[PDB]
């Protein structure tokens, strides 16, 4: 219904080649160049190429040339982009976009995003630990790969005061979160806290208990 | 029948170090996907190649590029000076399509047998025009558009001898120009086919004798004077300004002999400016001459002309005129 | 080599106070091929001003982006708790550092606190000890971890998004050492640096 859907979030190694198409439809794909942006985690926006459907012809930055190959496939309206010598810099969220030629320039319409994730280490499920104690009490997910990770409290039913950070990369590639919560004192007694913590990469669903 | 802003459009590569690819793609947007090309039947419309704005628009478009792309190193005017740093580049040229803005549209007489000025038979409408090389040269003009049907003289008036006379060539002729490397660094030399330019320049002295009833058997020769611009084959090749004497196509394998210039009148301002030193190696460049400029020496003689850049847009920009939507 | 600086850095603001984000090119850029975007953290980039000074379709008519050569403006006038986010420059295929924009709030107290490591991580062969600064607004707050009379280079921070709701910031600070040198050592501690604070706050076990 006039949607940008790209593909799933990739994991890939040194050295190897990332491939991540982006398929648009309700529109048509021909009339309408697609352009690929990528956005490392944390910073600023960064134009990759381009490629015109209809007739091909496609364009690269110099810090790409040579090891990006944009393909296009007209029969199920799709575009996709090749990256070869994948390397930790190449890491970020990879959106396409679509622009219809005319006088200005700019991207009307935007991919919910593809995550591609580069580094040595493989994929690594996490660790939960617990952080015991108006006071506070939290957990540690500790060693994890890649990065998506989900904090939940009792199953949803806590909310207010929860404090998710974002993730940390250690020394050793696998990456390393804390999730918080303030909690009175009575309720801290009289009311039992877990963390329920989700890393679909891996399948692991964790529920882990918190007590003084 | 009005007039407005247009906007640059080219294929451009944002990863080759050319200098017109540089500019490009930051000064106009990628070609149009769809061509528009919509032939309107039993439509008149006067058509004027001298008072159009679309050539001074592409004319300050290229002097834009050549300032910020080909920059010189000092720069010379009666007033004042200007010193500056001119890094060396690549300097090939593409294409350019200049398109007409959201909601007007261009004008296309689509016949070649079009003197440039009057009403046209048949005319198009399409929302860009085709890609049209911005090269710079003096007498000679190169990488240029061949006239379909016949060879076709352009011009004000004819009466007066002041104007210039543009000349679309019918078949592009060759001209090959190198600098090649042994000592002196300046000297070089086109080559040019005999036989292939004595034909052709046989053919624009039928068309100029049509042009005068009578048939005078005329004969043309070299320019009489003024700055060296105007007077001999100038053109840019490699990067490198070239200079190449015109003697002897206006009078085997005929060849010119060039020489490289460090300090030339910029056509940009009324002024001089300087550049570096030449590259140190082979220049190869191989172009299709498809036209010249020429005007008339009175009393017929015709003797080359050029020097101002705008005929040149002209001539690429003689079928096409920018017009609103009814 | 062009490139597309946008000023200032980092700007803050409160609701109802005109801003103005300016972005500066290094070459005279064309004039209709600038855009603005607007980025909300985790969300797409939204698609705010294109052709330097004309709202896209839809966008609220507060925005206003004008300027043209060198310089551009972009101007948000009676500003919502919805507009503060991240702000780009983009002129053709050259985006903007970026400029963060943030919600102008009175200065808060960090509400510190040090956590031990579980026995459970211990017996792993590591321990991480976390200190937590919980609600305060500069968002320029140091916390330095020193074993009694200190630590660096292994002290990993994390820093949240503002808080929707009290427009206030959280910071979490790790620093995970081996188990032996744990055991080896005894009087672990956590300073906290802060203007709302008078003095440096320590908190230790
Ligand atoms: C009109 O058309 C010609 C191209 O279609 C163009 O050609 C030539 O010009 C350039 C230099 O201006 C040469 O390009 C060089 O090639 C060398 C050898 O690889 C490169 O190393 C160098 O850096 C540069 O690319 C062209 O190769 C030459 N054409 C051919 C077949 O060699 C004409 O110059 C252009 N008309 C005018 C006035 O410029
Ligand atoms: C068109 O050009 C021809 C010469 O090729 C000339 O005879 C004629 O007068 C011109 N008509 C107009 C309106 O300029
Ligand atoms: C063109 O020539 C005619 C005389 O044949 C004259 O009426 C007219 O003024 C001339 N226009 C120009 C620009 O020379
Ligand atoms: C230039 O020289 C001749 C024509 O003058 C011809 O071989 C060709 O067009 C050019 N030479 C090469 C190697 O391209
Ligand atoms: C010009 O083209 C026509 C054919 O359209 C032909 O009669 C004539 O011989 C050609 N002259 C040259 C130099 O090509
Ligand atoms: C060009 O060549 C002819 C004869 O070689 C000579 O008379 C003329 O002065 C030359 N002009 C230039 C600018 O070299
Ligand atoms: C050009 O023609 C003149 C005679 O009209 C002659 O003196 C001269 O040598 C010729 N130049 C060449 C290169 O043939
Ligand atoms: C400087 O002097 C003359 C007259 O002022 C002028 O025509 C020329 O274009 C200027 N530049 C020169 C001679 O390089
Ligand atoms: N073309
Ligand atoms: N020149």
């Amino acid at each position: 219904q006039v949607q940008l859907v790209q593909s799933g979030a990739e994991v890939k190694k040194p050295g190897a080649s990332v491939k991540v198409s982006c398929k648009a439809s309700g529109y048509t794909f021909t009339g309408y160049y697609m352009n690929w942006v990528r956005q490392a985690p944390g910073q600023g926006l960064e134009w990759m190429g381009w490629i015109n459907p209809n007739s091909g012809d496609t364009n690269y930055a110099q810090k790409f040339q040579g090891r990006v190959t944009m393909t296009r496939d007209t029969s199920s309206s799709t575009a996709y982009m090749e990256l070869n010598r994948v390397r930790s810099d190449d890491t970020a969220v990879y959106y396409c976009a679509r622009w219809d030629w005319g006088q200005y320039w700019f991207f009307d319409l935007w991919g919910r995003g593809t995550l591609v994730t580069v580094s040595s280490a493989s994929t690594k499920g996490p660790s939960v630990f617990p952080l015991a104690p108006t006071a506070a009490l939290g957990c540690l997910v500790k060693d994890y790969f890649p990065e998506p990770v989900t904090v939940s409290w009792n199953s949803g039913a806590l909310t207010s005061g929860v404090h998710t950070f974002p993730a940390v990369l250690q020394s050793s590639g696998l990456y390393s979160l804390s999730s918080v919560v303030t909690v009175p004192s009575s309720s801290l007694g009289t009311q039992t806290y877990i963390c329920n913590v989700n890393h679909k990469p891996s399948n692991t669903k964790v529920d882990k208990r918190v007590e003084p | 029948e009005a007039t407005t802003t247009l906007f640059c459009a080219s294929d451009a590569k944002a990863y080759d170090t050319e200098c017109h690819n540089v500019w490009a793609t930051h000064a106009c947007v990628p070609t149009d996907p769809n061509p528009q090309e919509v032939v309107l039947v039993n439509v008149t419309e006067n058509f004027n190649m001298w008072k159009n704005d679309m050539v001074e628009q592409m004319h300050e478009d290229i002097i834009s590029l050549w300032d910020q792309c080909l920059k010189p190193c000092v720069k010379l005017t009666n007033t004042s000076v200007i010193t500056q740093a001119c890094p060396k580049v690549s300097f090939e040229p593409i294409p350019i399509h200049y398109c007409a803005p959201a909601g007007f549209a261009i004008l296309k007489c689509n016949n070649k047998t079009f003197n440039g000025t009057g009403p046209c038979t048949n005319v198009s409408t399409v929302q860009c025009t085709h890609g049209i090389r911005p090269v710079v040269s003096t007498q000679l003009l190169l990488n240029g558009s061949l006239a379909e049907e016949e060879v076709v003289i352009r011009s004000v008036n004819f009466t007066d001898n002041a104007k210039t006379i543009i000349v679309q060539l019918n078949t592009s002729v060759e001209i090959n120009c190198t600098r090649p490397n042994n000592g002196n660094m300046r000297q070089a030399h086109c080559n040019i086919s005999r036989a292939k330019w004595n034909n052709t320049l046989k053919q624009i002295a039928s068309k100029l004798r049509e042009q005068f009833g009578n048939n005078k058997t005329i004969i043309f020769k070299q320019s009489s004077g003024g700055d060296p611009e105007i007077v001999t084959h100038s053109f840019n090749c490699g990067g490198e300004f070239f200079y190449c004497n015109s003697t002897q196509l206006f009078n085997d394998t005929i060849t010119l002999p060039c020489r490289i210039k460090q300090i030339i009148n910029m056509w940009q301002k009324v002024g001089k400016a300087m550049y570096a030193p030449p590259i140190s190696g082979q220049i190869r460049c191989s172009s299709n001459i498809t036209g010249l400029l020429l005007t008339r020496d009175g009393g017929e003689i015709f003797r080359p002309g050029g020097g101002d850049m705008r005929d040149n847009w002209r001539s690429e920009l003689y079928k096409y005129k920018v017009v609103k939507i009814e | 080599e062009i490139v597309l600086t946008q000023s200032p850095g980092t700007l803050s603001l409160s609701p109802g106070e005109r801003a103005t984000l300016s972005c500066r090119a290094s070459q005279s850029v064309r004039s209709s091929y600038l855009a603005w975007y607007q980025q909300k953290p985790g969300q797409v980039p939204r698609l705010l001003i294109y052709g330097a000074s004309s709202r896209a379709t839809g966008i609220p008519d507060r925005f206003s982006g004008s300027g043209s050569g060198t310089d551009f403006t972009l101007t948000i006038s009676r500003l919502e708790p919805e507009d503060f986010a991240v702000y780009y420059c983009q002129h053709m295929y050259t985006f903007g550092q970026g400029t963060k924009l943030e919600i102008k709030r009175t200065v808060a107290a960090p509400s510190v606190f040090i956590f031990p490591p579980s026995d459970e991580q211990l017996k792993s062969g590591t321990a991480s000890v976390v200190c937590l600064l919980n609600n305060f607004y500069p968002r320029e707050a140091k916390v330095q971890w020193k074993v009694d009379n200190l630590q660096s280079g292994n002290s990993q921070e994390s820093v949240t998004e503002q808080d929707s709701k009290d427009s206030t910031y959280s910071l979490s600070s790790t620093l995970t050492l081996s188990k032996a040198d744990y055991e080896k050592h005894k009087v672990y501690a956590c300073e906290v640096t802060h203007q709302g604070l008078s003095s440096p706050v320590t908190k230790s076990f």
